[PDB]
């Protein structure tokens, strides 16, 4: 199962890694001259957060649509992605606490949540020691950066077997990489059509000729 | 050795022991390497404290009494152009005098520990505390509270540091208020109360 | 451009 | 610090730092007296 | 192959360095005992080859100095933007440019210099500029004070984002060596990526926002009256109105039917009759190309793969009649001295800023700039200085390279040696063209000279007595006058106006542009740049060839870059380092220059800038006596230095007094650069010791014992001196004149 493996790519990538298919022709996690922030370890780590993050973005911003299209929602809350009030200029809508509000408070929680996290990335087992309010028993960690696991973070035991574990990380990895695409053709398609990317599925499945790539570029 | 300190997870420096008052390992910049400078960020940070601590009492009751209809003491930012019986500059100079003798005391003392303690006009008169910035005595320590055993008396200076600390943040924040919104401060609260959602900074 | 000017004369 | 204070003890920085207050020290001299040819105090 | 290779923490940033001094050299890390130890710690501070013989931190020490260097620039950059936007009077300027001086600095009140505020005009004092910013920020599209504003924020963040990254790449990654050696990546990302990148997004950026802006700024509009720039990407009715092949979108371009953008994509060339500039269709289709051009050439070297080309075969493998084998061991040498790479850059960035310089008074780019004299000339004047000292320290590095890093064992280079083997006759057929051309080109002036003042105003080399005429000049203009009806069917009209034929461009009452004739005067002194040139060159050549030996001294290698000489014996060997050469070439490089804008300004004074009335009359501003009165030197002396200084000296008590000032502060510079020069160290020891008796007699001796300064640190001194009042004596002047007069 190799994709565009290289002779250089091939000598590092030894396959003990999920979704390990050996596909790299920049060379980027090559082992030796590795410094700053270009290191495998990291790559991978940063790989994971970022298809964790893609598929609640990916979900999250297609949810809505399709829920005030169905009818289950009201219709003056059912919103495209972008008129959310993320762009203003491409909209705006009205909330409990002013936009700036809000961003301070989201600031202050992730800043809460994300500098414990990258402490324990640079001290594995520091972050379960000092008093939290009695919760920092169940953040001590697996020793494993990418899967803290843990009763917080694992609560229904899932992946007890190694090969059930192997299999769902390749799981994860997977629609990870395919949640990250989902995101980047919502980015392409809003600065394209100017419409969110349900009706552009409707308007697809109505007339697949009349509606596709060429005919909004015309020729 | 093992306290909990303002990073958790992270080294404290090696300067900060942790034996003094109201310690939390907090020093990035190292601006407390040497000794000597240990013992003058001690002093300042003490006095800063309390003449903080201080300044927020007195600004923050008066206005807030004023909220209710008990007294009516002006703002305390338009206090001093407030008329009185004498010029503000024989004021100036009376105070600089008064508090000079006593800058000059403690001055005095933090040079030389021991060397103020007795009183020169009545010689019978004497101050009993023995740290810096202690000083101690009847005039300072009438109650006598101030003596006791190490662990009561360095839980005491750790509770006076951090009143001390929350005084500063508050009269800096009470200053920034007023020239920023040009209004008492109790009244930023109160709005602030009423409709948490946009009555903030950005307003 | 007036206010400009001033702003050096301000003192 | 101690390095700290010693780089700030060598000659151009003390030099430079010495000369800047004696020129804000003659300019605010000049600029609260505005121009005198003689010394009329005495 | 190609990779990342970088060194984790090589150095810990710590300020115990900083504490002692001079710790790059171990002689000066010993102690000061005299005082020339002080005169050293500055004189080898970037002298990172002799700190050490690595070639890792050297790499690593470039790298960072380039990185604060950038930043350096970064935070000059957004000085000059905030002052633009805060104290400015840039909004009176916009709306009538023809009328209103700009000025961005404004002088405080505090002993009497107010009366340097000067009322440039639109209600606002202050000291001219003339440095054409406004002209740039006008064809940028720039109509407000708050997008100024936010562009010094972005330089100034940019500044620091430069200071971190020079940080962290010298004290915690630090690239390795092979990164560095890797010239096919390098070249090929500063091809495609910075240079096609680049125009390619400042003619989306031109296409997008300046021309539309600008087309509302000629319309006649207000400046507060135009749409934003961000209305015009947003609503695409407004630039369907304006221009209606926008209406069409991207379709054409996709479509190969490029005709359908000939609207806002021309060819015309000339001169703009509203603004007297380049049109800015043309630059827009000229960024294009460019970014088209770059972007294909930048894909020429082999790099990680199979395509590509490589420089060491294309070197070696080229075969010619007059080469041959030739160039075989030259990868090495231009890959690993750094000193050969600073030549040459150097060489090609100063003689890239004269062509600039040339190219930017002929054609101006800008709207409102050919108009504006003071600008034009001082922009051609700081420009050509910039090329000649460029040039200049071209030949020093060469000497350089030559001295410390050529051993013919290791690498060795067959022209190199070819070159070397024959040096005398190099310098003696250079030697004999210097001499003929300067004997030739300076006696016509002289016999002038003489004939005028014996009454014999038949027998001159002038206009009216015996001709000699610039044929070839005249023929060339000729041909590009004629070329745009045949040669160019493309494009409409003439590249520049300054080919003879044609017709007049001017701009509110004044002259911006019209050929420019030639004559004796321009013939004789086109011969005179000549020989200034090859005097120069034969100087720094010189300086370079005779560098390792010569049969004077046959071991001058030994004895290193820079010594001041080797003793009273062979009759005397003052100077004969490389760099007494350079020393002696930056004179005649400073003279080339001087004449060469002298020329231009009388030139441009005499026959082309002047006035024009309704009637259509032109009144240039000298009369045009140019043509008569520059075949002599008195002609020289009286109708330019004489008559154009009134300006300058009678500015006292004006709003000019300080161009005055300098102008005699830097006679006075200029009268002292001659104590460092003529003297020597030996008298100057001697009164030192007097004084130090003196001295001690009071118990105030020092412990660092007071030297007279090296012979090469007099010479140093001498020449920056001169150098310095020089130019500031005709900065002064010119400045005053043209603001005066202009
Ligand atoms: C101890 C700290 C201390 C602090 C923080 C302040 C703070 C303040 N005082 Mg006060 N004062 C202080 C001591 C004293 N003040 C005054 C007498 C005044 C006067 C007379 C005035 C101020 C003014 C001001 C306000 C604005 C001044 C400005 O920055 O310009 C500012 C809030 C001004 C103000 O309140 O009215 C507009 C004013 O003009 N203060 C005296 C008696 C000499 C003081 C003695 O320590
Ligand atoms: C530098 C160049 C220069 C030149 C070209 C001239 C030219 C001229 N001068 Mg001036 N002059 C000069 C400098 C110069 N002057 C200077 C420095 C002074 C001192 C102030 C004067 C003062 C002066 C006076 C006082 C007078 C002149 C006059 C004249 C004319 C007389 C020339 C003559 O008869 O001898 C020419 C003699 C020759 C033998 C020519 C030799 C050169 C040949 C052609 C060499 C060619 C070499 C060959 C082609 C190379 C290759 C060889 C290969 C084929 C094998 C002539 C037009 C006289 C006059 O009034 O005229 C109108 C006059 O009375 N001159
Ligand atoms: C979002 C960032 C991202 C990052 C950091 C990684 C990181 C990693 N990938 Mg994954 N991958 C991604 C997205 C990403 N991937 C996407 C979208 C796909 C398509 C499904 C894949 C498919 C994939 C395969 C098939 C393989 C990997 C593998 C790897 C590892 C080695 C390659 C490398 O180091 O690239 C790191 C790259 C960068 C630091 C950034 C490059 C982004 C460029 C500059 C921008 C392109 C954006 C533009 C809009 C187009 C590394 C852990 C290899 C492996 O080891 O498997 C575990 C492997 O064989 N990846
Ligand atoms: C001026 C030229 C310049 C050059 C040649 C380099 C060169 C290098 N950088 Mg440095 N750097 C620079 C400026 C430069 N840097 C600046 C201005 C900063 C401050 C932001 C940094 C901060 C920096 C960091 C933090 C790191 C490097 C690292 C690296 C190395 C790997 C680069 C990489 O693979 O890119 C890969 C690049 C991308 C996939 C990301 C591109 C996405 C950005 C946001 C878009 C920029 C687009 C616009 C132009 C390489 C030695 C890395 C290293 O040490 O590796 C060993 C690393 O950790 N650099
Ligand atoms: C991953 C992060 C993420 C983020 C940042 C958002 C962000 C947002 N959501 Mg979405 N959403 C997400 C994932 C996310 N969603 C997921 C996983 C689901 C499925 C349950 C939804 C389903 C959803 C609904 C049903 C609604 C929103 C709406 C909103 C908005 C306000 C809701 C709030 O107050 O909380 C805000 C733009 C609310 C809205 O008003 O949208 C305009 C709305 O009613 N979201
Ligand atoms: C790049 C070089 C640069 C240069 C040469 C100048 C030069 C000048 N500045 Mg400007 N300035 C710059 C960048 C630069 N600035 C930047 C980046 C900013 C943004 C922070 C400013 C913001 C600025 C302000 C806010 C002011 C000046 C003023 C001045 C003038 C007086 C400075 C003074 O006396 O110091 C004072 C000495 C010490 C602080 C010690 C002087 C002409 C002053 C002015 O001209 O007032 C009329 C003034 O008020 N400048
Ligand atoms: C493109 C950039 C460039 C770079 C990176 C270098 C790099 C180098 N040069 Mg080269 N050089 C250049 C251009 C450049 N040069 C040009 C244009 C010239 C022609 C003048 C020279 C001529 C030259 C000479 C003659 C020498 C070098 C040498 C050196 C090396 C030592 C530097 C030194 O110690 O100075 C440290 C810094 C100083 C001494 C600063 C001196 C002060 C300057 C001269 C004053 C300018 C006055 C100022 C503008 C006026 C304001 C007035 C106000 C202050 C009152 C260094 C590797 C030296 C060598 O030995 O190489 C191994 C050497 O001898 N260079
Ligand atoms: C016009 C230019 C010039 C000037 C100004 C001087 C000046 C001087 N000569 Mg020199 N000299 C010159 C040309 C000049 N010389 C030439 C062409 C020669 C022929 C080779 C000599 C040969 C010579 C000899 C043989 C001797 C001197 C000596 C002297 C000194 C005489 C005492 C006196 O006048 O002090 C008056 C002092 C001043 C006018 C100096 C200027 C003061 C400056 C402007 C003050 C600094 C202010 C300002 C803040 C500068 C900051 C700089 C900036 C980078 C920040 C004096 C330094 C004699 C000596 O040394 O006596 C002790 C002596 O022995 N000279
Ligand atoms: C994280 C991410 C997106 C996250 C989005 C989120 C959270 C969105 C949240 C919101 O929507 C909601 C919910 C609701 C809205 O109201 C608000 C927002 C805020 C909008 C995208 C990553 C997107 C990441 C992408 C597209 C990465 C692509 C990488 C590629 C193609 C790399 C290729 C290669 O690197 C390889 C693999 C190997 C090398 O050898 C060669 C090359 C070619 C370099
Ligand atoms: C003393 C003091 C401090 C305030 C305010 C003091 C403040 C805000 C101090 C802040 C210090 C900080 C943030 C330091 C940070 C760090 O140094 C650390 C700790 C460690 C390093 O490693 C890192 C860095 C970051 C360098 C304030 C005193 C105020 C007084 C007496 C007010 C008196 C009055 O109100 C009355 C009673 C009545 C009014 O009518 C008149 C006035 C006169 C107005
Ligand atoms: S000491 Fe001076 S005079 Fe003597 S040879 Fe050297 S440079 Fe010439």
């Amino acid at each position: 199962p190799l994709w565009f493996a290289s002779s250089q790519s091939l000598s590092y990538l030894d396959g003990s890694l999920p979704g390990d298919y050996g596909f790299d022709p920049l060379g980027l996690s090559d082992p030796e001259g590795t410094g700053g922030f270009i290191e495998p370890r990291w790559l991978a780590y940063g790989e994971i957060i970022h298809g964790r993050f893609a598929m609640l973005g990916a979900a999250g911003a297609i949810a809505p649509e399709i829920l005030g299209k169905a009818g289950l929602i009201p219709a003056e809350t059912a919103l495209p992605w972008f008129q959310t009030g993320v762009i203003p200029p491409a909209g705006t809508y009205t909330y409990w606490a002013d936009n700036y509000t809000l961003f301070v408070l989201e600031m202050a929680l992730m800043g809460f949540a994300e500098h414990r996290r990258l402490q324990d990335w640079y001290n594995p087992g520091s972050m379960g020691k000092q008093y939290f309010l009695g919760l920092e028993k169940g953040l001590a960690g697996s020793g494993n950066p990418a899967y803290p696991g843990g009763p917080f973070f694992n609560p229904l035991g899932f992946g007890k077997d190694e090969k059930s574990l192997k299999e769902l990380k390749l799981k994860e990895v997977k629609n990870g990489r395919l949640a990250m695409l989902a995101i980047l053709g919502y980015f392409i398609q809003g600065l394209v059509t100017g419409v969110g990317p349900y009706q552009n599925l409707l308007d697809h499945l109505a007339d697949p000729v009349n509606n596709n790539v060429l005919t909004s570029l015309k020729f | 050795p093992d306290r909990p300190i303002w990073f958790p997870g992270s080294t404290p420096p090696e300067w900060l022991d942790g034996s003094l008052p109201g310690d939390f390992g907090f020093d990035p910049l190292g601006l407390s390497s040497d000794p000597d400078s240990l013992k003058w960020n001690v002093q300042a940070e003490i006095v800063h404290c309390r003449w903080a601590m201080l300044g927020a009492a007195g600004i923050f009751i008066p206005e807030f009494l004023t909220k209710i209809g008990i007294l009516n003491t002006p703002s305390w930012y338009t206090a001093g152009e407030q008329e009185y019986f004498t010029d503000k500059t024989t004021l100036f100079v009376v105070e600089l005098i008064l508090i000079g003798w006593a800058e000059g005391r403690r001055w005095a003392d933090i040079i030389k520990p021991g060397s103020v303690n007795t009183d020169p006009v009545f010689p019978n008169n004497k101050l009993t505390g023995t740290d810096v910035g202690y000083p101690g005595g009847l005039w300072f320590d009438p109650l006598g509270w101030g003596s006791g055993s190490p662990a009561k008396l360095k839980e005491l200076r750790t509770k006076e540091i951090k009143n001390g600390r929350l005084a500063m943040l508050a009269v800096m924040g009470a200053w920034f208020q007023h020239i920023y919104t040009g209004t008492g401060p109790i009244d930023n609260l109160f709005a602030h109360l009423a409709d948490p959602g946009h009555a903030t900074i950005f307003a | 451009s007036g206010a400009n000017f001033a702003r050096a004369f301000t003192v | 610090m101690r390095d700290l204070k010693t780089y700030l003890s060598v000659a151009p920085v003390i030099s430079t730092l010495w000369f800047a207050a004696l020129a804000g020290l003659l300019i605010e001299i000049n600029r609260l007296f505005p121009d005198a040819l003689i010394f009329p105090f005495f | 192959e190609v990779k990342i290779l970088v060194d984790r923490d090589p150095i810990k940033t710590s300020f115990e360095e900083w504490a002692k001094p001079g710790h790059f050299s171990r002689t000066i890390a010993k102690g000061p005992d005299t005082t020339t130890w002080i005169w050293n710690l500055h004189a080898d501070a970037h002298d990172f080859d002799s700190h050490t013989s690595d070639l890792e931190e050297i790499s690593r020490k470039v790298f960072s100095a380039h990185f604060g260097q950038l930043s350096i620039i970064f935070l000059w950059l957004s000085g000059m933007y905030f002052h633009g936007a805060r104290f400015s009077n840039y909004e009176a300027w916009l709306s009538d440019p023809t009328h209103i001086g700009p000025s961005a600095q404004v002088v405080w009140s505090i002993v009497g210099q107010e009366i340097l505020n000067g009322d440039v005009g639109g209600g606002f004092r202050g000291i001219q500029i003339t440095s054409g910013f406004f002209q740039i920020w006008r064809a940028s599209g720039i109509t407000s004070e708050l997008q100024l504003y936010c562009t010094a924020i972005g330089g100034l963040v940019f500044a620091a984002l430069m200071l971190f990254a020079g940080w962290f790449h010298y004290h915690k990654a630090a690239p390795k060596l092979a990164w560095f050696q890797d010239v096919e990546s390098m070249l090929n990302h500063h091809l495609a990526g910075l240079l096609g990148l680049g125009s390619l997004s400042w003619a989306g950026h031109q296409v997008h926002v300046s021309l539309p802006i600008n087309q509302f700024l000629n319309a006649g509009v207000d400046p507060k009256e135009i749409p934003l720039p961000h209305e015009f990407i947003l609503n695409r009715d407004l630039l369907a109105q304006l221009y209606p092949s926008f209406a069409e979108g991207a379709t054409p371009f996709f479509t190969l039917n490029w005709s359908k953008y000939a609207e806002f994509l021309t060819f015309r060339g000339g001169l703009d009759p509203v603004t007297g500039g380049l049109w800015l269709t043309d630059i827009a289709h000229h960024h294009l190309a460019i970014a088209i051009l770059f972007l294909i050439a930048g894909h020429m070297y082999r790099t990680n793969w199979g395509i590509g080309h490589g420089i060491k075969d294309i070197l070696e493998a080229h075969k010619g009649p007059f080469t041959g084998q030739g160039h075989k061991g030259l990868y090495e040498i231009l890959t690993t001295s750094w000193h050969a790479q600073l030549s040459i850059n150097l060489a090609m960035l100063g003689s890239l800023t004269i062509v600039v310089a040339h190219h930017m008074y002929s054609m101006p780019p800008y709207p409102y700039l050919a108009t504006d004299y003071g600008t034009q000339l001082s922009l051609f004047t700081h420009h050509m200085w910039i090329g000649g000292f460029l040039i200049v320290g071209a030949a020093a590095h060469a000497a350089i390279f030559m001295v410390r890093d050529y051993d013919p064992t290791t690498r060795y280079n067959d022209l190199l040696d070819r070159v070397l083997r024959h040096r005398d006759a190099i310098i003696s057929h250079l030697n004999w063209v210097c001499i003929f051309l300067g004997f030739h080109s300076f006696g016509l002036y002289i016999h002038n000279d003489t004939m005028s003042a014996l009454g014999r105003p038949q027998d001159m080399f002038s206009d009216t007595a015996i001709q000699l005429q610039p044929v070839f000049a005249q023929w060339i203009q000729n041909t590009h006058a004629l070329a745009p009806g045949t040669t160019a069917p493309g494009a409409t009209t003439s590249t520049s106006l300054t080919w003879g034929g044609g017709d007049l461009v001017a701009v509110g009452g004044k002259v911006a542009l019209l050929p420019i004739p030639l004559g004796t005067a321009d013939f004789l002194v086109h011969h005179i740049h000549a020989f200034t040139i090859h005097v120069t060159v034969l100087i720094l050549l010189k300086g370079v060839l005779f560098a390792r030996s010569s049969r004077l001294i046959p071991d001058k290698a030994n004895l290193g870059f820079r010594f001041p000489c080797d003793g009273p014996g062979r009759g005397g060997t003052c100077q004969v380092s490389a760099w007494d050469h350079v020393f002696l070439g930056l004179f005649w490089m400073y003279n080339a220059i001087s004449v060469v804008i002298f020329h231009f300004s009388w030139k441009m004074q005499s026959d082309v800038w002047g006035s024009i009335s309704d009637q259509g009359v032109v009144t240039h501003i000298t009369g045009g006596n140019f043509a008569q009165s520059s075949i002599t030197i008195n002609g020289w002396l009286r109708d330019f230095l004489w008559a154009q200084a009134s300006q300058v000296i009678q500015s006292y008590g004006s709003s000019l007094s300080a161009y005055g000032l300098f102008f005699l502060g830097a006679h006075f510079v200029w009268a002292f650069s001659l104590m460092f020069l003529f003297s020597g160290r030996g008298y100057w020891q001697e009164l030192i010791e007097s004084i130090v008796w003196a001295h001690n007699k009071l118990k105030v001796a020092p412990a660092t014992q007071p030297r007279a300064l090296s012979i090469v640190q007099g010479r140093a001194v001498g020449v920056t001196h001169y150098l310095l009042g020089g130019i500031a004596t005709t900065w002064a002047f010119f400045l005053a004149r043209i603001i005066a007069v202009g």
